């Protein structure tokens, strides 16, 4: 059943369709007659499933495809780890962490930009970065220029290898539609190796080679003085100085004495006081344990003998009275549609990278990072930003498989139909959800204005005055600190110092995590979180749900996944597309996603970093003005906006002007997307003729003829200039400020 | 009183009768020489009917009956 | 062509939905379309789901003229289908309205009288100003 | 001078200017070695501005009370550098774009297929056009003078 | 290679190439003749 | 709904085609006691006409708070209590 | 345009200090932190947690404006 | 109550009847035309103002016109 399948030189490898711009779609290989052509060409051109109808093309297609951006992210790594093998202080701040300021850009001096290279320190002179690069390099034992350029060199090598193998999966031996087709194998093979074989490899490098380096590193011994990865490997006896139980060989390994490694595989919880990061020890059980529970899962499904679940047979198992036929018909829907895959794995991987961010500020994992508040806001932001993006897609996609993939056939008394059969319920039960959340929040904050302009402070709601506490978020904040006596013994502390019980770590002088308080505000801020997210979800769920048809338009299938409308006509159809829907959800989670990180960085500026002096004495960035201030909108925009904004507006004529004129040139951006977005096609189009015959006056008018901007093509390019517009306004004031400040 | 002293006197509006104040607000508000909160005037009425010759109150009223007069007209 | 009536025949095998009749139908008007089909088949319900037709006659109610047509349309490029469709009004009175004379109105047919043809071409209308406070809109002239 | 503005070498403001950058960079250059490359950098920056200064107050411009450099384009002879110059040099350059871009059109217009010349750019072709527009100005004239640059009848809406 | 000289015809290509020839040679007068604020002839 | 089959279309019972059912309607007529019934059938019976509900209505609302309005005490309203204060000088020496 | 143009130079005027106006000007970013992020002080400290001024009106006018325009999107 | 006309530069293609989703037109045997029909517009009380018909006519500028008007329960596209 499972085998390896395979045709010989499907496609010959010529240049010849390079040189015919639109070949790929039956109606755009004829050649412009407008400018819409143009447009059409470049928005067509990687939707490879409505070229053909065969599902073979298609997935080797995407095959092939995703090996170019396999090439393409090497290519990227391979730039980064160059960059900082040559244009870096990475040495120097090796050397003195807590003083050098890392940078791993610097500009040529050609029109002033000689200002942009600041004073990062090591004698160096360069634009400071906040990707947290050094950090990584320096958890990895990386201690010299010359292993980053030996990983420079072999990402361009593994960039060309990704080349040649798609070249080559594609042009010369492409698989055949039964390959694809085999999901357990497919489940089998990624789960246990990909995941279980890299999380070992990993853990044999933590274990063998960055276990000792870092202890050395926190140690005090001078980065130049300490010996070589190869040298514990080689010499076991120093790697047995360091950790007196690799002394012992791999004998209690094999003989179950695994109590024997409990030196360098711990499970202790809190942050190294020294660097401030997790305990590498820990990092190692854990990615052990991560690969042998990945290793475990992936002997799970059937294959070619004969042991194994099937996936066919456990969803048609699961169903019962509630659900008529349950889950039967989704086995082939998926394996059988790109889009629906696509979907499910969007929304996994959003949501994954929205719980990465999170975990990742909660229990920093890299040496010198919690204090370095820069990185910390930046990484924060920007994981939480791709996994909105992400989670939106997972809404287009599906809506694109409800239009084009769907077979009512198939599908007669699942959960998919009887899905379908309620939605209106379910329409009705969120839309009351949405304004019920939107009431009592919003509504909240609005009676809390009121009242502060009324001179009436005894009537808010704010800790002094009338009170809202989190009392489940309270009770869970001090369960979780009591684990390490009850319910989790083994463990040292507590997972992380967030929790109520703890202590205070710092780091050079520098508040790295504390005990994070929860009152009035927060409550207030996490049920608007709640509010924003329901109504987003509101949105893309009505587009998904209403996608093939509705009362006011019966026959919506027909007209397409992406139409602009159905005619002035029932009142006015305009936007009734999923596509639309989409650009909706698109807006509303940008609120969403900014909302957020305006919480997260106020919180976090205002109760957990600071600067930490003798005697253990705490001054906070904004000295403690969240619980006060939040409650009302009129403190938002004073005490978040306007005060720390002086940074970004003041920092013109010194290394951080390039921030301002961004700043600048993102309003600049986000308003010239307005003009899209509030107007019509058919105003430009009759502006277009009337300059059109001023061309033709000078007989100097084009073969091409100049038409106006689709409706769609209009709604798409607002939509992008205006998120572009915010998102790099936000960028520029978090950056600006956190580099003044932090 | 502004006529008296046009350089160092607000001039007033109209008073303010707002159930849903507290007291702090009764406080700020009382400006002038008025004897309880009132709105300050930005409209230039008072420089532009003093420049014209109206001078007391009853000038005010008298214009004020005259063009109810003349809207019923 | 003499227009059918209507009778009591069965209905297509479907489990329920909240896309169905509403009091519109109550007070006012609501659309029944009739068909026969060779053997059970599956089609799309055009207010969301999937059905079952029996083999014979089959009757729907839907809530408006579009969803009929829809339907209809649907049957006749995909499944072959004849169908037929009425009006109902809650008193009782049954209109028939489709195949008004028995034949599709993509087909050329005698018998049929022009109703809202002009005799010139759309640039010779009347202006606006012409017809300056009478009750003529340029375009019934 | 014109509207009361001092010359810039005349004016202080100019020289203030002048030593509040240079005090600047050198504050600046405090913080490093002698003969590392930040040193070098920043004296090189160094040079640049004084360059800068000394050509702007031995070119002739005027300086307003901030300090600043002024513009004249009125149209007097003193000041033709500002204005005048940089618009004719601009006006030979675009009139020499607008006019290859026209000639190609129009001789693309003629062809097999206009729009394919019109998305993928006969190189050859081009490149004659576009050396031949060095002298743009008398050939515009010409076509203006010979009645060959202007069309009568064109397309036009309902009036 | 006729396919090779066409493809490298097209818009956006030649479009690139020209764009990238104007910047360098505006980068290098700029880097031989900087902070040229009002023409000397 | 005749019901009889799979057929729902009957012009006979056009309610039930139509589905214009009273869904939790009950009709029985046994639910107070009689001396309550004569109670609030005495009492309550005044305000059924609808026309003087409603003069009354809007009579009763402006009195009341038209009353309520303009003799509440100045304990209770800080807009009656007034300023308690010295007024504060403007910025540029304006009051 | 005009207005902010208008403002801004009376501003500098009244105040004495023209010198303002003359130099920041003539940049946008000038105009962003000498005009409103400079002149919006006194307004959004109208009300806080601290009290409230006679501005507390002019401030809830601001916001409210700010919503309201936020809403017509 | 829209109104929909039609003016004698129709060639008799069929394709308006066919895009209409209300059944609003119909072919009428004429004289003028190749084909030798005319389309016709006589239910218009039953049209919702789609204008699919505008769309699907060939022809410099468009044989078949709607002229949107009062609404009705009918032409609001209303299932409620
Ligand atoms: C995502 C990939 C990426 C990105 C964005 C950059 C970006 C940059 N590189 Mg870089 N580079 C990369 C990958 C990348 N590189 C790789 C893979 C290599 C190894 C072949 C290099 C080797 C390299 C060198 C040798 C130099 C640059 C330089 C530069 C800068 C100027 C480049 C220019 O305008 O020409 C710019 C910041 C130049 C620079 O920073 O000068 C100061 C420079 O001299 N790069
Ligand atoms: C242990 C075996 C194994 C491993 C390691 C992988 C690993 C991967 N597969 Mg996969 N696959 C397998 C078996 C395996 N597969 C089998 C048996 C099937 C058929 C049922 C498939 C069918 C399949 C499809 C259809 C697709 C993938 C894709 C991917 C990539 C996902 C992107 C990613 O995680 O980037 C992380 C990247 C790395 C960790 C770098 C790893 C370095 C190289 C790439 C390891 C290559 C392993 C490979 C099996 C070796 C082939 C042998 C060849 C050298 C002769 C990833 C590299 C997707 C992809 O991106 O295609 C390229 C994709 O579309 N796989
Ligand atoms: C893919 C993972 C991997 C690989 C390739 C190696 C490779 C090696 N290990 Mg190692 N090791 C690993 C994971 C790995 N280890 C993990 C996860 C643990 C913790 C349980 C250990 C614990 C361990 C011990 C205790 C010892 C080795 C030793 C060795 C070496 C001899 C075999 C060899 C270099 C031996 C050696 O020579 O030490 C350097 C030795 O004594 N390993
Ligand atoms: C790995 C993730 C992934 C993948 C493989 C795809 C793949 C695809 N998307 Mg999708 N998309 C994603 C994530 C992804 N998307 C996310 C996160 C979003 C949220 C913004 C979207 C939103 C989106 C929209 C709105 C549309 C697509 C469309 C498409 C199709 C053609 C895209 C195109 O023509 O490029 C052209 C590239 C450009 C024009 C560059 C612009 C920048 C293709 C199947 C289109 C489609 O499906 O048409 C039927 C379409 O309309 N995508
Ligand atoms: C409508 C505005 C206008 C226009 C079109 C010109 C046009 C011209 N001016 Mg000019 N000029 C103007 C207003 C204008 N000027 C004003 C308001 C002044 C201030 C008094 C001057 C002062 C001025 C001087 C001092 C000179 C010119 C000169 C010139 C000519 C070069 C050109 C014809 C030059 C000229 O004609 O030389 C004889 C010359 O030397 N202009
Ligand atoms: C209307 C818009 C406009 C105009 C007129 C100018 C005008 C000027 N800019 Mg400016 N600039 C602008 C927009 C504009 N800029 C924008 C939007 C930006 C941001 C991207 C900049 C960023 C900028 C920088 C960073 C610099 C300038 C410089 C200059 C000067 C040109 C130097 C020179 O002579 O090169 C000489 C080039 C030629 C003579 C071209 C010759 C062409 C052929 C070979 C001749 C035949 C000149 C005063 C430079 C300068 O010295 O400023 C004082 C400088 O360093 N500008
Ligand atoms: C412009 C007219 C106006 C006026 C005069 C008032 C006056 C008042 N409002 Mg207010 N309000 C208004 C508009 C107005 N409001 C608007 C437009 C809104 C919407 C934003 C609100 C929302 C609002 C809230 C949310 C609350 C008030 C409250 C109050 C009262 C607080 C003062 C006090 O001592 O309470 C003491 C008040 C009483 C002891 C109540 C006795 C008055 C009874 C009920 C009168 C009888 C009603 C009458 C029959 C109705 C006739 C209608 C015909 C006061 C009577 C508060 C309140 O109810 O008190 C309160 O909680 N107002
Ligand atoms: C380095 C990584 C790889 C880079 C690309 C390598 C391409 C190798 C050849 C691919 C095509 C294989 C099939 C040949 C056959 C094919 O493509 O079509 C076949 C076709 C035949 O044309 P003829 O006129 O010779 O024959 C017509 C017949 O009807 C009668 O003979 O064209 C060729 O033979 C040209 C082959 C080279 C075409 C590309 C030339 C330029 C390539 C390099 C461009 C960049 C140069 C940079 C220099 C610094
Ligand atoms: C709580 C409702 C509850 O018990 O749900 C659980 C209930 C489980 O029904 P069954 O036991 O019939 O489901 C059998 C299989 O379909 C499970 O995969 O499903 C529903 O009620 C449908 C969804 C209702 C969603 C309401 C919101
Ligand atoms: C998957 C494997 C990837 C890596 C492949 C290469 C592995 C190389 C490391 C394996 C060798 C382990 O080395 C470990 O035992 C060696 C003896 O066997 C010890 O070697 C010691 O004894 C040897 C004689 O046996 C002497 O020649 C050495 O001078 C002495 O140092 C090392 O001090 C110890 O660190
Ligand atoms: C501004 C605007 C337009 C007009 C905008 C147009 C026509 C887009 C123009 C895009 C660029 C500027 C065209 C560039 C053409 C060539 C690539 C130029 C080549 C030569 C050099 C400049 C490289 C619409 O058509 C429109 C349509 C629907 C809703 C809103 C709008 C809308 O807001
Ligand atoms: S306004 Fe635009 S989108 Fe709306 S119905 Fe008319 S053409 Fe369609
Ligand atoms: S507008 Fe729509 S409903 Fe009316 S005639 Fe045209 S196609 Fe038919």
């Amino acid at each position: 059943e499972v085998k390896i399948m395979v045709e010989k030189d499907p496609v010959k490898t010529s240049f010849e369709k390079w040189a015919k711009p639109g070949h790929f779609s039956r109606t755009l290989a004829k050649g412009p007659n407008t400018t819409t052509w143009i447009w059409n060409l470049h928005a067509d051109a990687h939707d490879f499933d409505s070229h053909t109808n065969d599902l073979e093309e298609i997935s080797r297609k995407v095959f092939s495809a995703h090996f170019g951006q396999l090439a393409v992210i090497f290519i990227w790594l391979s730039g980064m780890y160059f960059h900082g093998a040559r244009f870096s202080n990475y040495e120097a701040w090796l050397s003195d962490p807590t003083h050098i300021k890392p940078s791993a850009q610097v500009v040529w001096p050609i029109v002033g930009q000689k200002i942009l290279n600041g004073d990062v320190g090591g004698g160096f002179q360069g634009i400071q970065i906040t990707s947290g690069f050094f950090q990584l390099w320096r958890a990895s034992g990386i201690t010299s220029e010359l292993q980053l350029y030996t990983t420079a060199i072999g990402g361009l090598i593994f960039a060309a290898l990704m080349l040649f193998a798609g070249w080559f999966h594609y042009h010369k031996a492409a698989p055949k539609l039964a390959w694809f087709q085999n999901v357990e194998s497919m489940l089998n093979h990624h789960l246990a190796g990909l995941l279980g074989l890299g999380s070992l490899a990993w853990a044999g490098h933590q274990v063998h080679v960055s276990l000792p380096i870092n202890r050395l590193l926190d140690a005090g011994v001078d980065p130049k003085e300490i010996p070589l990865p190869h040298e514990f490997i080689l010499n076991r006896d120093l790697l047995a100085q360091l950790y007196p139980s690799f002394s012992k060989g791999l004998t209690p390994f094999f003989t179950l004495n695994w109590s024997e490694y409990s030196d360098f595989l711990t499970f202790r919880g809190g942050l190294n006081p020294v660097t401030g990061g997790l305990w590498l020890t820990d990092t190692a059980h854990h990615h052990l344990a991560i690969a042998v529970l990945f290793l475990v899962a992936g002997h799970m499904y059937r294959t070619n003998f004969g042991i194994g679940h099937s996936m066919k047979e456990i969803l048609e198992a699961h169903k019962g009275p509630f659900t008529g036929e349950g889950h039967k018909g989704l086995y082939e829907i998926l394996t059988t549609s790109w889009h629906a895959q696509l979907a499910i794995n969007l929304a996994m991987l959003g949501s994954l990278t929205i719980i990465v961010a999170h975990h990742m500020y909660a229990m920093p994992p890299y040496p010198y990072l919690a204090t370095d508040y820069a990185t910390q806001l930046s990484l924060f932001t920007h994981h939480m930003w791709i996994g909105g993006f992400l989670v939106v897609g997972a809404a287009a996609h599906a809506a694109i498989f409800m239009v084009r993939d769907y077979d009512p056939t198939t599908q007669y008394n699942n959960l998919l139909d009887r899905v379908l059969r309620h939605r209106d319920a379910i329409i009705s039960h969120l839309n009351w959800v949405c304004i019920f959340l939107g009431f009592h929040s919003f509504g909240l904050y609005i009676h809390n204005d009121t009242m502060s302009a009324l001179g009436r402070p005894q009537d808010m709601f704010s800790d002094t005055a009338i009170q809202l506490q989190p009392v489940f978020a309270q009770w869970i904040q001090n369960t979780h600190a009591l684990a390490p006596s009850l319910t989790a013994p083994n463990a040292t502390a507590s997972t992380s110092l967030t929790w109520g019980g703890g202590d205070l770590v710092a780091v050079g002088g520098k508040v790295a995590l504390l005990p994070i308080p929860l009152g009035t505000a927060d409550f207030l801020v996490h049920h608007i979180h709640a509010f924003t997210i329901h109504v987003t979800v509101l949105i893309l769920l009505k587009g998904v749900l209403f996608a093939r048809s509705s009362r006011l338009i019966p026959d919506k299938a027909n007209l397409g996944f992406r139409f602009p409308c159905d005619g002035p006509g029932r009142g006015g159809t305009c936007q009734v597309s999923a596509w639309d829907h989409v650009f909706l959800g698109l807006f509303w989670m940008y609120n969403a996603i900014s909302v957020v990180i305006f919480h997260f960085s106020w919180k976090m500026q205002s109760d957990v970093w600071g600067s930490i002096s003798d005697q253990g004495v705490v001054t906070h960035i904004t000295g403690g003005n969240f619980a006060q201030s939040s409650i009302t909108i009129n403190g938002w925009l004073r005490d978040f906006l306007w005060a720390q904004a002086s940074q970004v507006i003041q920092s013109y004529g010194s290394s951080l002007s390039a921030y301002g004129l961004l700043f600048l040139g993102a309003h600049f951006v986000w308003a010239f997307s307005l003009m899209f977005l509030f107007s019509g096609r058919g105003y430009w189009q009759e502006l277009i003729e009337s300059i059109v015959w001023a061309h033709n006056k000078l007989k100097v008018a084009p073969a091409i003829q100049p038409r106006a901007l689709s409706i769609v093509q209009g709604r798409a390019v607002g939509v992008a200039h205006y998120l572009l517009g915010g998102i790099a306004t936000t960028w520029a004031f978090f950056l600006a400020r956190i580099i003044s400040v932090g | 009183a502004w006529g008296q002293d046009p350089l160092h006197v607000r001039p007033i509006a109209h008073a303010i009768w707002d159930p849903h104040f507290g007291q702090p607000a009764v406080e700020a508000f009382t400006r002038g020489g008025a004897s309880g909160p009132v709105n300050i005037a930005y409209s230039g009425v008072y420089q532009w009917w003093y420049t014209i010759g109206l001078r007391t109150n009853q000038d005010l009223y008298g214009g004020s009956i005259f063009l109810l007069f003349v809207s019923a007209l | 062509t003499p227009p059918t009536l209507n009778a009591d025949t069965p209905a297509p095998i479907f489990g329920g939905s909240t896309g169905g009749l509403l009091r519109k139908a109550q007070v006012e008007e609501f659309y029944v379309i009739t068909w026969e089909s060779p053997k059970e088949q599956i089609f799309e319900m055009p207010t969301g789901g999937a059905a079952i037709m029996r083999s014979g006659p089959n009757l729907l109610k839907l809530a408006r003229k579009e969803q009929c047509l829809a339907l209809g349309a649907r049957l006749r490029t995909k499944f072959k289908i004849q169908y037929q469709f009425y009006r109902v009004f809650p008193n009782g009175e049954v209109q028939y309205l489709h195949p008004k004379d028995g034949v599709y109105p993509e087909k050329v047919n005698a018998g049929r009288s022009p109703v809202g043809v002009n005799n010139r071409s759309i640039g010779k209308n009347a202006n606006p100003a012409e017809l300056k406070f009478a009750h003529k809109q340029a375009y019934d002239l | 001078d014109v509207a009361g503005l001092t010359p810039c070498k005349e004016s202080k403001g100019f020289a203030k200017r002048e030593k509040q950058e240079i005090k600047k960079l050198e504050s600046r250059l405090k913080l490093y070695a002698p003969d590392s490359a930040p040193a070098l950098a920043l004296n090189a920056t160094i040079e640049k501005t004084k360059r800068r200064f000394a050509f702007y107050g031995n070119e002739g411009l005027l300086c307003g009370t901030d300090g600043l450099p002024h513009l004249i384009v009125d149209g007097d002879q003193a000041h033709l550098g500002e204005f005048v110059y940089p618009g004719l040099v601009f006006l030979y350059i675009a009139g020499w774009i607008g006019w290859v871009g026209r000639a190609y059109l129009i001789d693309v217009r003629t062809s097999k297929k206009p729009t394919e010349k019109e998305i993928i750019i006969d190189v050859p072709l081009a490149l004659r056009i576009m050396s031949k527009g060095l002298t743009w100005p008398v050939a515009a004239i010409g076509e203006l003078r010979s009645g060959k640059l202007v069309e009568k009848s064109a397309n036009i809406t309902v009036s | 290679m006729q396919d090779v000289k066409t493809y490298l015809s097209t818009a956006p290509v030649l479009a690139t190439l020209w764009f990238g020839f104007l910047a360098g040679l505006l980068i290098e007068i700029n880097r031989f003749f900087p902070d040229a604020l009002v023409l000397p002839l | 709904k005749y019901g009889e089959k799979s057929v729902y279309f009957d012009l006979g019972e056009i309610d039930n085609t139509t589905g214009n059912w009273d869904l939790y309607g009950n009709d029985d007529p046994n639910r107070y006691n009689g001396f309550q019934n004569k109670f609030f059938e005495t009492f309550a019976g005044a305000f059924t006409k609808r026309g003087l509900l409603l003069k009354f209505l809007v009579l009763g609302g402006a009195t009341t708070i038209g009353y309520l309005g303009s003799t509440s005490s100045p304990d209770l309203l800080a807009i009656k209590n007034g300023p308690k204060q010295v007024p504060v000088m403007g910025p540029r020496g304006r009051k | 345009w005009v207005t902010f143009y208008w403002h801004w130079k009376h501003i500098t005027l009244w105040q004495g200090n023209v010198a303002q106006f003359n130099e920041s000007s003539t940049y946008l970013m000038g105009w962003l932190r000498d005009y409103l992020w400079l002149n919006s002080s006194q307004l959004i400290n109208g009300y806080n947690p601290f009290g409230m001024n006679s501005l507390s009106v002019w401030a809830w006018m601001f916001l409210f404006g700010h919503l309201v325009w936020a809403t017509g999107f | 109550a829209h109104s929909v006309k039609i003016y004698d530069t129709c060639i008799g293609c069929t394709q308006c009847v066919r895009a209409c989703p209300t059944d609003v037109l119909e072919m009428v045997p004429w004289d003028g035309c190749k084909a030798s029909q005319i389309a016709s517009a006589p239910r218009t009380e039953d049209c919702v103002g789609c204008k699919r018909c505008e769309s699907a006519c060939p022809t410099d500028f468009l044989s078949v016109r709607v002229y949107l008007g009062a609404e009705t329960t009918r032409s609001m596209g209303l299932a409620y």
